[PDB]
RNA sequence: UUAAUUUAUUAAUGCAAACAACCUGCAUUAAAAAUUUCGGUUGGGGCG
RNA sequence: GCCUGUUUACCAAAAACAUCACCUCUAGCAUCACCAGUAUUAGAGGCACCGCCU
RNA sequence: GCUACCUAAGAACAGCUAAAAGAGCACACCCGUCUAUGUAGCAAAAUAGUGGGAAGAUUUAUAGGUAGAGGCGACAAACCUA
């Protein structure tokens, strides 16, 4: 079955006048008249050259002629790619071993109550209420508005800890930063072009979480595979691409080391929003991409086991549900499935609050649920603060 | 009228396509089919009825993972998003197809009969006689056209030479080259018969509208009548 | 109840009786030609 | 080759005895043609031993072109004559595969259009008595209209009791006798009669003896005289 | 409408024509139609 | 009359039309309706939800 | 540009009762049961009260489409600019 019905397909041009089939004579066309007439032959116009040149009337050359066109087809993961297998596919692509829960090294940074924010719950509740109810004159703010607001206000609340932690002065949250990292996986060359937003950069690299012994123990772990789904599925197969490793910044940039990638799924529509598993996969891929760009910038473009692993964190949220990730890139030798493997600690589906009532539900003239968040969980904010404080 | 068919998309896709209702109207704008109009807005999911469609630069039998089984507004059967290699496609789901199941699409006519597992597609030559089938092609590579509605199942009645006799759900025999592919099992949504519309409003939701003057010929509907022969004219309307 | 059959809209007026629609068919061209022959100040609507 | 043909006939359900019988039956018919013909017959749902019997009775079938044989088989399948239905058809009238497509089609079209028989009824008629195909048009229409208008019979009864199988001469001989005797009455415009009419099985299916003893209650001599009189009447009318 | 007249047009077949499809001509049968009519006497109508 | 609905704009809102339900008839199939459908489908006609006794 | 049906993309539907309803009462809104007024009238079909529906087979704005032996018709020979 062929798609596209004939009536919609472009109409076939009318048959050429028989006068054109007679070798010796020049047909008399309405070309001289400069307008159509039905009783004269239709001219054969030579193709027009000066057309597709003006900037506002430009036609791009065929993809084959573009400077970066390559016969070998790369598989790019961009911000709007949704992995079918999700976390498993991301782990295979990045040669990563998954560890449930955040590492104790970062989780201990908030165990002591000194790091606990004064009026922490009050401030977080005010942040949630402002994002979800008080943000606008409109009664119910949309996700496109309350997800960035909740993230930024939480980041400010964490940054308020500069009192206890002067090391927090050596960091800055940049927006619209874009990184690109290419690497091979079983003769398949994969690129990640991470655009996202809210890259938390620090002047100092994050300390490694996994020790040499754990990194070596990753050798025994077998990289889970899925069949018949190829790991390439849902990745943009593109022949136009650049193999350069771009960290997103010019050389000499202060705060060169990525600290946390804040990915937010703020689409108002559920189909336009990532599933939680696909969001975790995107977090894995973006953290791996930033770490790999850093590694290629620092230790050169050589496939090898990293003596100093690169650690990149990421927080992926939909405004209510958060996912926390710490990714340790400890190898740039990705092509083989064997050897030491990168490792990611993920804490999944940490919901800051169960639900938010913008309107007071009234049954039989009785207020059942008051306006505000329900099922608020300070533990998720503790984890968020721990991730922010890591490295300080 | 300025009617252009909505079926203009040329490239297969998984995304539901916005389909325009017709109201039973031709491209001329006149009613051609009565009783159609309105109903819930629908999106069309392009079904790949050629189950043995090996991916680009690939060949041979291939397996596919059932990502999900979904209700289809445009069919009695429910459909299945199924993914193989690096592609995803919509196929017609069989009765017991589940998410996470594995499906085989083969062009191999084995000398022995292949074990017929529900949901997989084999050439009709490879199936045992008496197996229930659906999504049957008429010609090799044409694409499934027969036994596609919910709960339907043809029977592989016979296989002789390179020709197989299939019993269509209308209990009519059909001859097809044994190289034509069909999938094993009955189509899903087997309870489609038992659904009760309940009220006229549900049919109106389904897009069926009450329509009269369905014939447009002079005098409207007129049942066929036997025209008596001249010898028999004397007995047509004998009085009591 | 009746009498207000005219519910004006310039889009409909131009699309139904305008110069372009009149010229779009040979019959409408003859409409314009008849109006021109009669000397109508307004050829189309 | 004979090897391939023998292997195929070992398949398809045929036993060596019937295979040898058919091979002997071959009247200069190539093994390829015989294999194709038998394949088409079993495609039509016919069992190996009825295939053997039919080919024995009518060897002319093996001479049919394979294209024509396939076209006729497809047409019969469309008409619904297949599986066990085709068996008694190929016994009562084995020439259907030799009849003209136009003849079969016009018989079916007369049955459906000018006689208002459902598709199922047409299949039932063809299955029960293929002599309808031999019977010429016009005569068939006259028989049907005799059953419908003059006799007051309906399509379900005409199909149930194989009225079209019986000859028009016999039908008239018995019906006119009954009507003139007053034991049979044409239904009125309302479709009713003063006395219930005898059944078509009692009229046509039975023999002359019981027909004149139970339905007519008259004498065989009187019936013979009436038959001769009716023959004269028909000859004079035509 | 079982009033009269047609079948131009479609749909089937058939025969020629072009070498199966497609198409032309001529026929036949239908479908769909088209055109046309409504004598006189007897309170009216039925049957006359 | 099953029901909610529809109708003679401007004398009829109904028992009429429709309607779920059921029955009958026709159709084995692709790129402009039916339908990007395939007999649990589609088209047409009848009847009247349903339930029981024969 | 009315009306009938359809297409595309919109919009409206308080409150109470009930709980995912071609649900109940009842606004907006749609209609037009009955009565009265009016009858060259305010009106070439209106007014007042009463009444039916009022989350649906609902109502409705916009643009488009189907054309006269044709269209459209939940058939009233209804409607297609009084
Ligand atoms: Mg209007
Ligand atoms: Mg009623
Ligand atoms: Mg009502
Ligand atoms: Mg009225
Ligand atoms: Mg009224
Ligand atoms: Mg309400
Ligand atoms: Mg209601
Ligand atoms: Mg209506
Ligand atoms: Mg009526």
């Amino acid at each position: 079955y062929e798609w596209g019905v004939r009536s919609t397909r472009k109409s076939e041009p009318p048959p050429l006048d028989r006068v054109y089939e007679i070798p010796g004579l020049e047909p008399i066309t309405f070309a001289g008249k400069m307008h159509f007439v039905p009783w004269l032959a239709r001219p054969i116009f030579p193709p027009w050259d000066r057309g597709y040149k003006d900037p506002r009337f430009y036609r791009s050359p065929p993809l084959h002629e573009h400077p970066l066109y390559k016969d070998q087809a790369c598989y790019i993961f961009h911000h709007r790619c949704r992995l079918l297998e999700g976390v498993k596919q991301a782990l295979w692509l990045t040669k990563t071993k998954l560890i449930e829960g955040l590492p104790e090294k970062v989780l201990s940074l908030v165990d002591d109550p000194r790091n606990h924010i004064e009026n922490q719950d009050e401030c977080v509740l005010n942040v949630i209420s402002h994002a979800r109810l008080w943000q606008t004159t409109e009664e119910i703010p949309k996700r496109e508005t309350y997800c960035p607001v909740i993230v930024d206000n939480l980041i400010q609340l964490c940054k308020s800890q500069i009192l206890k932690h002067p090391s927090l002065a050596r960091r800055i949250c940049v927006q619209n930063s874009t990184f690109s990292a290419t690497w091979n996986r079983e003769s398949l060359l994969l690129q990640v072009r991470g655009s996202g937003g809210a890259r938390l950069s620090t002047k100092d690299p994050l300390p490694t979480i996994a020790s040499r012994e754990e990194i070596e123990a990753t050798k025994n772990h077998v990289l889970e595979t899925f069949y018949p789904i190829s790991p390439i599925i849902d990745l943009h197969e593109c022949n136009i691409y650049d193999v350069k490793n771009d960290t997103g910044f010019q050389e000499g940039y202060p705060y060169p080391y990525p600290h946390t990638l804040y990915l937010l799924d703020k689409a108002n529509l559920r189909p336009h929003r990532l599933q939680p598993d696909q969001l975790r996969a995107k977090m894995i891929l973006f953290a791996f991409g930033s770490a790999l760009a850093q590694a290629r910038l620092l230790y050169g473009n050589d496939a090898k086991v990293l003596e100093q692993p690169v650690v990149v964190q990421s927080v992926g949220t939909d405004g209510r549900v958060f996912h926390f990730l710490v990714f340790q890139l400890n190898t740039t030798d990705l092509d083989c499935n064997e050897g030491v493997k990168n490792l990611a600690w993920v804490d999944s589906d940490q919901l800051l609050y169960q639900h938010f009532w913008c309107l007071p539900v009234i049954k039989k003239r009785v207020v059942v649920e008051p306006v505000g968040p329900v099922g608020f969980k300070p533990e998720t904010f503790r984890k968020f603060l721990a991730l922010y404080l890591h490295g300080a | 009228a300025n009617f252009v068919s909505w079926k203009s998309r040329t490239k297969y896709t998984i995304t539901p396509v916005k389909m325009r209702k017709s109201g039973g109207r031709d491209h001329t704008g006149r009613i051609r089919v009565h009783g159609i109009g309105g109903g819930h807005k629908q999106r069309y999911r392009m079904i790949d009825f050629l189950r043995f469609r090996p991916e680009e630069t690939k060949s041979g039998p291939f397996e596919e993972k059932v990502i999900q089984v979904r209700y289809d507004p445009c069919r009695s059967a429910d459909i299945a998003l199924v993914a193989g290699g690096s592609r995803k496609r919509w196929i017609i789901a069989t009765e017991n197809m589940q998410a996470g199941d594995t499906i085989l699409n083969s062009n191999h006519i084995g000398r022995m009969a292949v074990a017929a597992r529900e949901g997989d597609a084999h050439p009709l030559g490879a199936l045992p006689v008496g197996t229930l089938i659906n999504n049957v092609e008429s010609e090799p590579g044409r694409g499934a056209q027969y036994i596609r509605a919910a709960g339907t199942c043809g029977v592989l009645l016979r296989k002789v030479n390179g020709t197989a006799i299939i019993q269509l759900p209308s209990k009519r025999q059909m001859q097809v080259l044994e190289t034509c592919v069909a999938t094993v099992g009955r189509v899903s949504n087997v309870d489609h018969n038992k659904r009760v519309i309940g009220k006229a409003g549900r049919n109106r939701w389904l897009g069926k509208r009450p329509n009269s003057g369905r014939w447009h010929r002079k005098g409207g509907w007129a049942g066929r009548k036997i025209r008596p022969l001249p010898p028999m004219k004397s007995y047509v309307k004998l009085p009591s | 109840a009746r009498g207000n059959e005219y519910q004006p809209s310039n889009i409909k007026r131009k699309n139904k009786h305008g110069w372009v629609r009149r010229l779009s068919t040979p019959a409408g061209v003859q409409v314009i030609l008849r109006r021109m022959l009669k000397g109508r100040k307004s050829l189309s609507h | 080759e004979l090897e391939r043909v023998m292997s195929s006939l070992l398949d398809m359900g045929f036993s060596n005895a019937h295979i040898n019988e058919l091979l002997s039956v071959r009247r200069g018919a190539s093994l390829q043609q015989l294999l194709d013909i038998i394949s088409e017959f079993i495609l039509l749902g016919l069992n190996p031993e009825p295939v053997c019997v039919v080919l024995k009775k009518s060897p002319q079938l093996l001479k049919l072109p394979i294209m024509q044989m396939r076209k006729r088989s497809s047409y019969l399948q469309k008409l619904g004559l297949g599986e066990g239905k085709l068996k008694r058809v190929l016994y009562c009238c084995p020439e259907i595969f030799t009849m003209r497509q136009q003849d079969i089609n016009d018989t079916v079209r007369l049955l459906k259009e000018k006689c208002l028989f459902t598709v199922q009824q047409v299949t039932k008629i063809l299955h029960s008595c293929p002599s309808v195909l031999r019977e010429d048009l016009g005569q068939l229409e006259y028989k049907f209209q005799y059953a419908y208008f003059r006799m007051g019979i309906k399509h379900p009864d005409i199909v149930k009791s194989e009225y079209l199988q019986y000859s028009l001469t016999k039908i008239k001989q018995r019906h006119i006798y009954l009507e003139r005797l007053g034991r049979y009455q044409t239904p009125d415009k309302k479709g009713q009669t003063q006395i219930p009419n005898p059944l078509l099985k009692d009229i046509l299916r039975v023999s002359e003896a019981e027909f004149l003893a139970r339905t007519a209650c008259t004498s065989v001599e009187e019936f013979q005289v009436f038959k001769k009189l009716l023959a004269r009447e028909e000859e004079e009318s035509e």
